[PDB]
């Protein structure tokens, strides 16, 4: 419960959140 | 835009110019054929690539060819 | 009665602002000052990708890590003894 | 029961290879389209004229071949 | 001056054109070079508009074509009667309805097919029918086979007469354009003669034949012992004895003492408790009223005397602010285009056949109908289908009008113009509403599946956990059962038990009972409404932009039926109106398929079953309300569980349904080859095969060609529908019969 | 007299001026809203729009949620504060791509005279909106659970 | 011979449709068509709708050149008339298009040299190994 | 060129009638490249029964 | 009747007058010789 409480929601949201953000800017600009 | 070429097997029956929806082709004088005329593609930036021109050609094999190439706002039929 | 003018290059195509009235501020003297000063430091666009992203992760990593039955049924965990499998397993 | 199913699988093999081989050998040229090699491996068609030319490219041949892969295995 | 106008002997009647296939078009008449010829000549066989520009010749063709159709249909009706007379159990069935299965087909003894002759009762071995003829026959008062024979021979004569009629009205005396355009007269005569005198004379049959014979049968007296229906006419002593008001003859009719006819002309409603069908007396009075209504209605329009309305006048009158000129120009259109009329008529027929299914679902009008579950499921599914198809057809032809007949210069119309000018808003809004509906219907089922999988039943959309009650529907049901007391006093019971109470049962089976409506029903209806809206999206988009769009402005010149306009403009696959009809057929199939599944599960779970000690055991034990809320529930509780009887139908009378079960999957899957592929591959394949032929000097003169793109699509959709429908067909019938 | 007519005279522009679209009213209400105002600086618009959605998102996550059957409004509170901060990413990232050089709007009014162009569409424009959507959203969320809870 | 002047003339009668102009006409290139209709007779709007033509000079507004050459071929075939048509840009410039050299492209006019005209049979093209290591295609040799 | 109505094999590989037979309609006596106008019994895909060929793309057999 | 016979000698008519023949033949032979898995 120590590790997977942190790494699951970061891989679930925070990796795709900034990936969809920084890849969007790569496409359009 | 799309590439459109006319080869020397053209008879100059003019069907491919008369068929086009976007006026890409025209007829020019020549010395090769019984009709004394050949087809030409000076306006390919307006070419959409719908291939009516090809469908209209009587020669065997076709003496117009449309090679679908790099696509621009006009070639993609956009009104928006 | 002619909509065809090269000199009038904006009226032609129909780029008319449909409901874009050019009226004065109906917004109050005291209140417009409350919410200019309050929303002027967060204004800049570069600061949002630094604040909203990192402080937003600090919002997930706070209310995300904070682990009992009280709020969700997984950090609760298994509260009964293991069930028997199909191939006589634990 | 073993007998029938192996011949079903043989059907699987030979037909998928029919699509793939046909697609490979007619990648360059055919009677419908002698200049296919000028266009390359994937193209939508060559228009509606002279009958219609949907799924003419070797690309599309492989595409069709995948369905038999799937069915056979 | 509406009058009889005819051309004398316009076409000679020798076989000179039989022997010339494709005579009808200058193109095909030249003969075949390629195999494509063969297809084309069948494709355009009935397409008269492309043959000729003359509206006269087309008009002559169309109904003679209709006389031919009617001939065929008579011959079909002849068929059923004869078999019902010759190869059936009906007399056995006219003596113990409860314990005989209706059968009117026998197999010949060869090739093991003998097993199909199943144990159907009355000492007869055969195929159990689900057409519902046996009940028609009881309703019509038919008692013996001889009668069925005589009806059959009459239908054959009528077939001959219709065929004669069709040759005649093309080859000897073909009516003039003027003729066909007498719309007011046509409408009046069809309303008053056909419908009016039809239901009037029928009501004659019902009052003189149906009602008496039915009471004696329901009394229980042996049918052989029952008096013959002509002796009911000449001996009214038997009619007086059965209903007293006959003693006074037709006197109460003329004297307006109609209340004395309350013996056989009732308004009771509900079901006949001894038979599980509507009162014949209610039906007799129904048809009597309806006849009068239609008869007076058929005297609306102006003909050969001043009196009467003119269609064009009423149309030109009806205009307002938002629409501009309104209905103006429509008469002229609808008197010069068969397509437009076809479009209208198909929409409303189709709608009619579906309402017929429901109203036959809720109010079983025939004896021992309700309790023959096979018949009831068959009839409702059937009629729901044909409606389905007809509605899509309406869309198809609407578009065909839109491309071929529309000409603003010659035949202007503004309603149409205004519709055309804002089509974008209509289609965009339909798009929106459809995504809405899709999410808030399917999404609910996916949500349920997820919550159910994640162990959270209290969070589901269901009567137990989530409540989505059909409050309106429940209100209307409330109003319907209380109506006989307040708003319809003279009516004894309710129209239907699925609104009221009073569970009526026959032979230990449930005829009808109150239908409970919960969350599951909320779900499926909104799925329907979604499906209908999508189908409408496709078809309306098809018809409105048939002529032009932003991509292809000159689509109108290209035709109704055509594949594409190349890979240009990014690619223009399936631009034509035909392609819209194409895709419309799939969504229609989808929609209709959930309806009949809805029907079948609904009926077996919440309605049908056996009746025990003061209680009811339903066929599937009321699982619906709890199971139909998840996709998994359909997958398992409906599909998987119910397919049981079809999957083990082998070695029985029902084995043909297992064979057809597999065969229909085959043909469905077989369609996918055509749907997923394109003729480019096929033509090259054909090049290699042709090589092989030529190598052995066995090449055909008719040059072998792959199907057109359009034909590929048509074959695809056709096999897709046939496969799907036939599979559901084998499913239900084996299921419900066993 | 026709209720429906061509767009400001021009009949060859993709639209139809119905009494739904153009009228004595509707042209006065839509201009009263924050976004459509032309003369105001780009700070105060975003707050008036941003705040509002903080209350439209607030009601929802209380009564339908997993802890609806219990922390029910604490649960619904910061979840409305979230679609705010993501919109801020969406609107800051929307802005990151578009504006490289100068604005682009229908410059004139219905009267047709060349009015000054709005800062609604510019490099320094959508920034103060994206800021307005944040400070409005986050604060505006707090007042649907200082009034329903505290 | 001279290409057409670009004056202000009144467009023909039309209640208006949704098929017409959009954002593309404002920030990209829209299109203008010119002709002298003799009488007032109705025509099919290529972007949907019924519309009455007026006598004398008539101009229309479209955002794609197909919408011109669908109409022009509908004006040229049906009514037997002869329209000119050209582009527009959003800074106020024009591009004269059709007929480019007064003569329509189907019948021959001197002073229109041949472009993209390959002078061999198509099967006399080289194989696409002989056009790698470049940015070239298979036909231009 | 070939004599009118003579049976001629096509030798242009990109033709629909390649290695197939046709009849000569008329060989144009001019400076044209494809003078030999041939007509065939069987059409191609493009609904055409006739084409033009050069003197090295025919062989009378 | 030169014309009527040409129609009777049309493809779809011949096919049907041929198939009812080679169908009957196979139904017929399955009657008097029922249920074959040899010969
Ligand atoms: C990871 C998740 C997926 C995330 C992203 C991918 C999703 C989107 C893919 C759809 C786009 C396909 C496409 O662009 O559509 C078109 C593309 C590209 O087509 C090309 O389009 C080109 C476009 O031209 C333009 O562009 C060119 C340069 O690119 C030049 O500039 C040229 O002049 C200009 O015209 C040319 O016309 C080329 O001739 C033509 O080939 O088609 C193609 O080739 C497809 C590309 C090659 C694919 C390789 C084969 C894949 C087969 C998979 C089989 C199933 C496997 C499943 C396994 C599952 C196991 C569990
Ligand atoms: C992959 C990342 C991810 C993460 C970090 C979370 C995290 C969370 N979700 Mg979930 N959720 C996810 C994906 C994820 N979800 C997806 C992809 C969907 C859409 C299908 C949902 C749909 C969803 C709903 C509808 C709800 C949650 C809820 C919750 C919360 C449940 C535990 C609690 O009470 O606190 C929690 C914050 C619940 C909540 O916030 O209360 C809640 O009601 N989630
Ligand atoms: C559309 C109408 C229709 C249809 C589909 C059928 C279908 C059938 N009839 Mg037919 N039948 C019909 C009308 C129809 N009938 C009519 C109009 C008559 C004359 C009134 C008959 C008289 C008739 C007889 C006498 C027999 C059949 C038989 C049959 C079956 C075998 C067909 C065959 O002999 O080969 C088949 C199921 C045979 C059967 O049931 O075995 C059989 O013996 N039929
Ligand atoms: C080799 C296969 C085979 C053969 C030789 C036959 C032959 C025949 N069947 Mg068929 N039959 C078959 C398989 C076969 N059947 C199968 C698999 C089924 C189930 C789908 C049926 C179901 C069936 C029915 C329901 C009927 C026939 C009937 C007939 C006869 C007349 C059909 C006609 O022309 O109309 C004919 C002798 C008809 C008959 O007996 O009269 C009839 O009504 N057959
Ligand atoms: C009392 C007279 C009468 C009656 C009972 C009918 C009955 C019928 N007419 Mg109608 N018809 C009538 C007068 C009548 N018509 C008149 C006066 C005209 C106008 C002059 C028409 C013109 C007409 C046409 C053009 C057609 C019918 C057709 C039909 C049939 C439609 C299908 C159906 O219901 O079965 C039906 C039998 C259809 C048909 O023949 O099939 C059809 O196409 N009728
Ligand atoms: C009584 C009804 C009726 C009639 C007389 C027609 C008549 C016609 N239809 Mg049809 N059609 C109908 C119902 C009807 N349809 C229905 C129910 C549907 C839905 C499946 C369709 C769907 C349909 C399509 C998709 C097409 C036609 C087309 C045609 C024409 C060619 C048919 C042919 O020769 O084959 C012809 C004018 C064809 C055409 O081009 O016209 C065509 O492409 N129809
Ligand atoms: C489970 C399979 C599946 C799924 C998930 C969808 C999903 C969708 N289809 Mg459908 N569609 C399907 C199968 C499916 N389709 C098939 C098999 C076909 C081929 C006939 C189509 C053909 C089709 C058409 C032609 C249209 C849709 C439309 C739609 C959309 C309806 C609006 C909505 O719910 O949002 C939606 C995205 C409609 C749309 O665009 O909205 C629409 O018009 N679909
Ligand atoms: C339109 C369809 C639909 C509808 C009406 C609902 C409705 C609901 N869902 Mg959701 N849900 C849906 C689709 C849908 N769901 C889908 C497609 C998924 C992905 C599988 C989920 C996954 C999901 C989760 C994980 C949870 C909800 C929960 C909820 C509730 C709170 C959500 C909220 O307030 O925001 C609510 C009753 C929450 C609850 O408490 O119930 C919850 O925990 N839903
Ligand atoms: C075309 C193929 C074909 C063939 C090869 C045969 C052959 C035969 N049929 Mg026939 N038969 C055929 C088609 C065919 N039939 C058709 C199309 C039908 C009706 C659809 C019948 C109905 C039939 C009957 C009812 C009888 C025969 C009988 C016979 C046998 C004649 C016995 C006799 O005359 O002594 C013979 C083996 C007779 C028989 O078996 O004894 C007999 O009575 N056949
Ligand atoms: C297989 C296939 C073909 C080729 C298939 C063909 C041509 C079907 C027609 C074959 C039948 C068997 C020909 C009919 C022959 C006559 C009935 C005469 C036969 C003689 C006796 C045995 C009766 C296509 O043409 C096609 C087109 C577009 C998309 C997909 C496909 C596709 O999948
Ligand atoms: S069609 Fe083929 S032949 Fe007729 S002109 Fe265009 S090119 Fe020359
Ligand atoms: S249909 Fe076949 S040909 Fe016409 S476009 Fe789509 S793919 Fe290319």
């Amino acid at each position: 419960s120590w590790a997977p409480s942190v790494f699951v929601p970061l891989t679930g949201l925070v990796l795709p959140a900034i990936a969809m953000a920084t890849l969007f800017v790569y496409i359009e600009k | 835009a799309h590439i459109v070429k006319i080869y020397d097997t053209c008879i100059g029956c003019t069907q491919c110019v008369r068929a086009c929806p976007l006026d890409v082709l025209e007829m020019v004088p020549w010395d090769g054929c019984k009709a004394s005329q050949m087809a030409s593609a000076p306006r390919t930036e307006d070419c959409v690539g719908c291939k009516r021109c090809e469908t209209a050609c009587p020669t065997d094999f076709l003496s117009v060819r449309v090679y679908l190439g790099s696509e621009s706002t006009r070639s993609m039929g956009l009104s928006y | 009665s002619r909509y065809f003018d090269l000199q009038d290059m904006e009226n032609t195509t129909g780029s008319w602002d449909m409901y874009g009235v050019d009226e004065k501020k109906r917004y109050p003297d005291n209140q417009a000052k409350f919410f200019t000063q309050a929303t002027d430091i967060i204004s800049r666009r570069e600061s949002l990708r630094a604040l909203v992203a990192l402080s937003g992760i600090a919002a997930i990593v706070t209310y995300g890590l904070k682990a009992k039955d009280a709020d969700l049924p997984i950090t609760k965990g298994p509260q009964t003894t293991g069930e028997n499998g199909k191939g006589g397993s634990v | 029961g073993d007998f029938l199913v192996h011949h079903a699988i043989a059907l699987g093999l030979h037909t998928t290879t029919l699509i793939l081989v046909k697609g490979a050998l007619d990648a360059r040229g055919s009677k419908l389209m002698p200049d296919k090699k000028d266009f390359g491996y994937s193209f939508p068609c060559d228009g509606p004229g002279r009958g219609g030319t949907c799924d003419i490219s070797a690309y599309d041949a492989f595409y069709l071949a995948v369905f038999w892969m799937l069915n056979t295995i | 001056k509406v009058k009889i106008a005819v051309d004398r002997n316009p076409v000679e009647t020798s076989f000179e054109k039989w022997a010339k296939p494709g005579h009808f078009s200058r193109t095909l008449s030249k003969g075949p070079n390629t195999t494509t010829w063969i297809w084309n000549l069948h494709a355009d066989a009935h397409d008269f508009d492309s043959h000729t520009s003359d509206l006269e010749e087309i008009s002559r063709k169309v109904f003679s074509a209709h006389f031919g159709q009617l001939g065929i249909i008579f011959i079909w009706l002849s068929g059923m009667y004869f078999h019902g007379a010759r190869f059936s159990n009906y007399e056995a069935w006219l003596s113990d309805p409860t314990h005989i299965k209706p059968s009117a087909q026998v197999v010949w003894p060869i090739v093991g097919q003998e097993i199909l002759n199943g144990d159907v009762g009355g000492g007869f071995q055969g195929i159990q029918i689900t057409s519902g003829f046996f009940q028609l026959w009881r309703a019509s008062g038919i008692t013996s086979e001889l009668q069925l024979y005589t009806t059959a021979i009459g239908g054959l004569v009528m077939a001959a007469a219709m065929f004669f009629a069709g040759w005649f009205h093309y080859h000897k005396a073909a009516p003039k354009l003027e003729w066909f355009q007498n719309v007011e007269s046509m409408l009046n005569h069809h309303l008053g003669g056909l419908l009016g005198l039809g239901s009037l004379a029928w009501a004659g049959h019902q009052i003189h034949v149906s009602l008496p014979v039915n009471k004696l049968l329901d009394a229980g007296v042996d049918p052989k012992e029952i008096p013959l229906p002509h002796d009911l006419l000449l001996n009214r002593a038997i009619m007086a004895d059965l209903y007293p008001s006959f003693a006074k003859g037709i006197a109460p009719f003329f004297t307006l003492n109609w209340s004395e006819y309350s013996d056989f002309l009732t308004f009771k409603g509900g079901l006949n408790p001894v038979t599980g069908g509507l009162w014949l007396s209610d039906t007799a009075h129904h048809h009597v009223a309806i006849a009068v209504l239609f008869l007076v209605a058929g005297h609306m329009y102006r003909t050969n005397w001043g009196i009467g309305h003119s269609m064009k006048e009423i149309l030109e009158a009806h205009r307002g602010p938002f629409t501009g000129e309104g209905h103006v120009g429509l008469y002229e259109i609808l008197t010069t285009s068969w397509h437009a009329q076809l479009a209208i008529n198909l929409a409303l027929f189709g709608s009619l056949s579906i309402i017929v299914a429901h109203h036959m679902y809720a109010m079983p009008p025939y004896p021992y109908l309700a309790t023959d579950y096979g018949t009831q499921l068959s009839l409702f599914t059937h009629h729901t289908w044909i409606g389905g198809f007809c509605i899509v057809g309406a869309g198809a032809h609407a578009a065909i009008f839109m491309v071929r007949d529309y000409d603003p210069t010659n035949n202007y119309n503004n309603l149409l113009d205004r519709v055309i000018r804002h089509r974008d808003a209509i289609i965009s809004h339909l798009n929106w509403v459809c995504i809405f509906l899709g999410f808030h219907s399917f999404g609910l089922y996916i949500h349920n599946d997820t919550m159910s999988a994640l162990g959270r039943p209290q969070d589901m959309f269901s009567d137990t956990a989530i409540q989505l009650q059909p409050v309106f529907a429940q209100w209307i049901q409330n109003t319907h059962f209380l109506a006989p007391q307040l708003t319809a006093p003279n009516a004894l019971a309710a129209t239907s038990l699925t609104w009221g109470g009073d569970l009526v049962a026959v032979g230990g089976k449930v005829a009808m009972m109150p239908i409970s409506l919960g969350t599951s029903d909320f779900m499926v209806h909104h799925i329907h409404a979604f499906t209908i809206h999508v189908t409408v999206l496709i078809l309306l988009k098809g018809v409105l932009f048939a002529r032009s769009s932003r991509l292809i402005p000159d689509k109108a010149n290209l035709g109704f039926r055509f594949p594409c306009d190349g890979p240009g403009r990014g690619g223009t696959c399936q631009v034509s109106a035909w392609d819209h009809v194409f895709l419309g057929l799939f969504w229609m199939y989808n929609s209709l398929s959930i309806v009949i599944f809805h029907f079948s599960w609904k009926m077996q779970s919440d309605v049908w079953g056996t009746v025990t000690a003061s209680g009811v055991s339903h066929i599937t034990g009321g699982n619906f309300a709890q199971s139909a809320n998840t996709i998994n529930g359909w997958l398992r509780d409906f599909l998987w569980a119910q397919s049981s009887q079809v999957i083990q139908s082998y070695g029985s009378a029902l084995s043909a349904y297992g064979l057809i079960f597999l065969g229909a999957h085959f043909v469905w899957a077989f369609s996918l080859m055509f749907l997923f592929s394109g003729r480019g591959y096929w033509q090259e394949l054909i090049e290699s095969i042709v090589w092989a032929h030529n190598k052995l000097k066995v090449a055909p003169a008719i040059q072998p060609r792959a199907l057109s793109i359009t034909q590929g699509r048509a074959v695809g959709v056709a096999h897709y529908l046939l496969g799907g429908i036939a599979t559901t067909w084998s499913f239900f019938l084996a299921r419900i019969i066993s | 007299a026709q209720v429906i007519s061509p767009v400001n005279g021009d009949p060859f522009v993709g639209m139809l001026e119905t009494p739904v679209t153009s009228a004595p009213i509707v042209a006065t209400y839509l201009s009263n809203l924050p976004a459509y105002r032309t003369g105001v600086a780009p700070v105060l618009r975003g707050v008036e729009i941003g705040l509002a959605h903080g209350f439209l998102l607030a009601g929802p996550f209380i009564k339908l949620g997993p802890l609806r059957n219990v922390t029910a409004e604490i649960a619904g509170s910061l979840s409305a504060a979230g679609l705010v901060l993501i919109l801020a990413l969406c609107l800051s990232i929307y802005g990151s791509a578009q504006f490289q050089s100068t604005p682009s709007i229908g410059v004139k009014t219905l009267s047709g005279r060349s009015v000054a162009r709005d800062p609604l569409f510019s490099a320094d424009g959508w920034s103060e909106f994206a800021a307005g959507f944040l400070v409005g959203g986050e604060a505006g969320v707090a007042w649907a659970y200082v009034c329903t809870q505290i | 011979t001279v290409p057409t002047l670009n004056p202000d003339t009144p467009s023909p009668i039309f209640g208006g449709s949704t098929g017409g102009l959009l954002r593309k006409a404002q920030t990209e290139e829209f299109y203008v068509i010119t002709w002298e209709a003799k009488k007032e007779q109705i025509f099919e709007m290529p972007t949907g709708g019924a519309a009455i033509m007026r006598q004398g000079p008539n101009l229309l507004k479209f955002g794609k050149k197909e919408q011109c050459l669908a109409l022009t071929t509908q004006l040229r075939n049906k009514f037997k008339l002869t329209p000119c048509f050209y582009r527009v840009f959003p800074d106020g410039k024009v591009q004269y298009l059709h007929p480019a050299d007064g003569v329509y492209p189907e019948k021959v006019n001197a002073g229109r040299v041949g472009a993209n005209q390959n002078m061999r049979r198509i099967g006399q093209n080289v194989n696409p190994i002989k056009v790698k290591f470049s940015g070239r295609m298979m036909s231009p040799a | 060129g070939p004599k009118r109505g003579s049976l001629v094999k096509i030798l242009r590989p990109e033709s629909y009638w390649f290695n197939q037979v046709g009849k000569v309609v008329s060989v144009d006596q001019s400076g044209v490249r494809y003078p030999v106008v041939v007509r065939f019994e069987n059409q191609n895909y493009a609904g055409v029964t006739t084409n033009n060929y050069a003197l090295d793309e025919v062989v009378a057999a | 009747m030169k014309d009527f016979t040409t129609y009777l000698s049309t493809a779809p008519v011949i096919a049907t007058i041929w198939f009812t023949f080679t169908a009957g033949l196979l139904i017929e032979i399955n009657r008097y010789f029922p249920d074959p898995l040899v010969f």
